[PDB]
């Protein structure tokens, strides 16, 4: 595999 | 890895179903299931696609809250870091949108990571979107809250390319 959606 | 994806990555019907399987504590449900519908209606409004909500796993998109490991190999990392999964359009696993349960979900100027934010992004893979380098686009690959529209030219030309 999936796309993963990161935080800073 | 090995695993390979069925397909050419993108839906080929128009009334794309969704199942929310499971919650987070962190919001009230129906406040929950209005914030995955904004995010819904944000691509809805600029392709031909429809979504329904629907209450088995009969669903093109599956949405999942877990920790940890929840049940796909890829396990999410505990609070921060890796916020959301998704996995791009196809059968079974294909089109499925997974939530870190271990992060405090908020919508706008809550402490947490929004709630709403984060599902019009992983919802923008469910579709077939790949990342984008364009730093202000929704498909950013880094979390920064926003409160100005969140779909950018980048955005919609990936979405047009797939879908018209
Ligand atoms: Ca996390
Ligand atoms: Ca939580
Ligand atoms: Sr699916
Ligand atoms: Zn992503
Ligand atoms: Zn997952």
């Amino acid at each position: 595999x999936p796309l993963g959606f990161a935080a800073r | 890895g090995f695993q390979t994806f069925e397909g050419d990555l993108k839906w080929h019907h128009h009334n794309i179903t969704y199942w929310i399987q499971n919650y987070s504590e962190d919001l009230p449900r129906a406040v929950i299931d209005d914030a995955f519908a904004r995010a819904f209606a944000l691509w809805s409004a600029v392709t031909p696609l429809t979504f329904t909500r629907v209450y088995s796993r009969d669903a093109d998109i599956v949405i999942q809250f877990g920790v940890a490991e929840h049940g796909d190999g890829y396990p999410f990392d505990g609070k921060d870091g890796l916020l959301a999964h998704a996995f791009p359009p196809g059968p079974g696993i294909q089109g499925d949108a997974h939530f870190d349960d271990d992060e405090l979900w908020s919508l706008g100027k809550g402490v947490g990571y929004s709630l709403f934010l984060v599902a019009a992004h992983a919802f923008g893979h469910a579709l077939g979107l790949d990342h984008s380098s364009v730093p202000e686009a929704l498909m950013y690959p880094m979390y920064r809250f926003t409160e100005g529209p969140p779909l950018h030219k980048d955005d919609v030309n990936g979405i047009r390319h797939l879908y018209g």
